């Protein structure tokens, strides 16, 4: 998308809605259902970068032992960054609907820097990986209607579209 | 550079908020909603870091789902 | 624990916890309670700002009073204020520090401020169901099973004098 | 009463059983697993950043998503 290219390479946003919004819905595989998934990922995106560092801590205390590698705010910090960027970039996969962006801007060269800094391979696999879980179950929410902020129906396509996605992801960087 | 897409999704139908960040209209419900893209660069100050290894360090305790592997 | 309410922190391990736990009810369920709330406690306070915000947009309106960060940030400070004390109320089994150092003069400091009964009703509303959720739960579990409905009832109504203290 | 200081208590609950990692902050052995056990509470200022509060608008005002449980 060329109105989204500029985006996802300045400061200055883009707004897309009206008729524009209607042909975007045209040329994207199932427009209405896609912002649904999209929505729910990025609106519950704390809460999914949280979960997931603190889950690939829990597994691994030593993480954050004075040796490990998310010891020290700084780190942490960066880490929790580094989740939050994966999941935007994952994000706007799902958006886009292809992963051009997400391997050129993201993933490319991201397995040798990690090398380099000593980012520990495991870790970072089993943050991703709750990351996708946490993705998967957003999409493919099972939860009553007076629960569901969208109307009810079979989203596994898409479900199925972002875990490749992550999948992406987690077979670059390790 | 730690920039990131940064995705706001409005589904704003039937809010008494007049839109005028795109006017471009469209004569259906479409013209109350709007997907915004933006690229802005990533952040964690080091005071919420904090704040995640103070709920991190228990090493017990999560949310209601996921398995336990702690 | 009282010296830390009224700036050095309390470590109470070994025997020292020991007698703590013989000193309150049911002292491991209680600390598990704690335990699964505070550990939450970003999840649930801001869970709580957004749905009170979800339930009323207005609130994030030009007229709003969580518009702007430095009104957000100040409600998303005191939810958590307010849990906070809460969460210490469970720890020590009963609610004399909540209602001295946190609700006596809040409303009156609300009312000055115009900070919204309403919306501060829903915010806490929010913040018992995660709780009580979290101590009742609510596999995929990190304590025995048992019954905890006791204490879920004894922090729903810290909660409720919240309540009662601030509409 | 309520002393407009924004400090609240500050609880962390530290079940560390047969963790490697040695007990040092408490000074009380009571020979129970107690003693690989701690609860700590200080009171602390409690802040929000202008940068969390901005970036958890950004998840706000949507208006339309939520996490998994609660009511719409
Ligand atoms: C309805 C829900 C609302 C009620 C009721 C209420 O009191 N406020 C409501 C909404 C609300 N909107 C904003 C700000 C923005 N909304 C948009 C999105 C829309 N712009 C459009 O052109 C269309 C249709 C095509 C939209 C839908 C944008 C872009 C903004 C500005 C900020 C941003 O996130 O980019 C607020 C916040 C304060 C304000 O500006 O009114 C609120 C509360
Ligand atoms: C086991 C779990 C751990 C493995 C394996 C590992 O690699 N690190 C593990 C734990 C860990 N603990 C801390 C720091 C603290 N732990 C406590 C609690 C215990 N201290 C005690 O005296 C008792 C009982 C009497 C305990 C139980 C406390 C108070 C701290 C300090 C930090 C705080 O939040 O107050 C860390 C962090 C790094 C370190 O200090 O070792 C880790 C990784
Ligand atoms: C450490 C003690 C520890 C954890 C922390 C936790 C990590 C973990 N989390 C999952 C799975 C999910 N987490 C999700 C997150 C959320 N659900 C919500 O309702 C909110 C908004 C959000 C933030 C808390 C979700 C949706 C899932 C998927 C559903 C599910 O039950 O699987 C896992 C499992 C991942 C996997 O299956 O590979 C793990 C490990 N667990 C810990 O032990
Ligand atoms: C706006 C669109 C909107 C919301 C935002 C949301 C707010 C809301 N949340 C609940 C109930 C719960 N929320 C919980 C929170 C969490 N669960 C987790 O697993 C993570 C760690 C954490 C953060 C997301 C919990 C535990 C509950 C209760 C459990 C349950 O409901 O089964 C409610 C319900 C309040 C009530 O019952 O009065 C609401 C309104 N809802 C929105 O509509
Ligand atoms: C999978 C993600 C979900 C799910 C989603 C479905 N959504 C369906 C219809 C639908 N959704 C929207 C909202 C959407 N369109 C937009 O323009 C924007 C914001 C810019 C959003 C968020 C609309 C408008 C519609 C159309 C009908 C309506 O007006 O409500 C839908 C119906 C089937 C289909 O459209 O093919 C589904 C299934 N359903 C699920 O069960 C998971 C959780
Ligand atoms: C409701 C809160 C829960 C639930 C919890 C239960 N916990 C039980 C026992 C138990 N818990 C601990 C850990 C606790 N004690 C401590 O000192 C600290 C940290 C300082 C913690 C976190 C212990 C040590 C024990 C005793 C057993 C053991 O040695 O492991 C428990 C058993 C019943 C009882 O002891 O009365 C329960 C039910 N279970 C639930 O299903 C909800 C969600
Ligand atoms: C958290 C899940 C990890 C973990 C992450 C860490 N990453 C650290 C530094 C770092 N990360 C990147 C990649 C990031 N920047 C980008 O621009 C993009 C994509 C567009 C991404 C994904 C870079 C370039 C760097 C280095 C420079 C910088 O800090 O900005 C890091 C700090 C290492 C250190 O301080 O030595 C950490 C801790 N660490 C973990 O243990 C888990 C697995
Ligand atoms: C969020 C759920 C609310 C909301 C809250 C706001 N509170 C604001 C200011 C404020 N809050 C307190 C109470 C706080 N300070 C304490 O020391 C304690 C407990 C010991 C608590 C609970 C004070 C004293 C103040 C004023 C001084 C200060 O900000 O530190 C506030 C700012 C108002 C303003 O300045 O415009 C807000 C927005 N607002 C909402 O809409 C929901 C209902």
């Amino acid at each position: 998308l060329d109105a989204f290219s500029r985006v996802v390479t300045d400061s200055k946003a883009a707004y897309v809605g009206g008729a524009d919004l209607q042909a975007l819905k045209k040329f994207i595989s199932e427009g209405n259902k896609r912002l649904d998934a999209v929505n729910s990922i990025v609106s519950n995106a704390s809460c999914i970068v949280s979960d997931a560092v603190s889950g690939m801590i829990c597994e691994n205390p030593s993480l954050i032992s004075p040796s490990g590698n998310c010891y020290t705010n700084r780190r942490m910090a960066a880490c929790l960054r580094d989740a939050e960027i994966i999941l935007r970039y994952v994000s706007y996969a799902l958006l886009s609907g292809d992963s051009s962006v997400l391997e050129d801007r993201c993933l490319n060269g991201l397995k040798e820097t990690y090398s380099s800094l000593g980012v520990p391979a495991n870790g970072n696999a089993r943050a991703v990986s709750i990351m996708k879980a946490c993705s998967v179950a957003f999409v493919n929410n099972t939860a009553s209607q007076k629960k569901l902020s969208t109307p009810q129906g079979d989203c596994s396509g898409l479900a199925s579209e972002v875990a490749g996605y992550f999948d992406k992801v987690t077979s670059a960087i390790s | 550079s730690a920039k990131a897409p940064a995705i706001t999704i409005f589904d704003h139908r039937g809010c008494s908020r007049a839109p005028k960040e795109s006017s471009a209209k469209s004569g259906s419900q479409d013209d109350e909603m709007l997907v915004k893209v933006a690229s802005t660069k990533v952040t964690v100050s080091e005071d919420v870091a904090a704040k995640k290894l103070q709920e991190f360090i228990g090493f017990k305790e999560k949310g209601l789902d996921g398995s336990v592997i702690r």
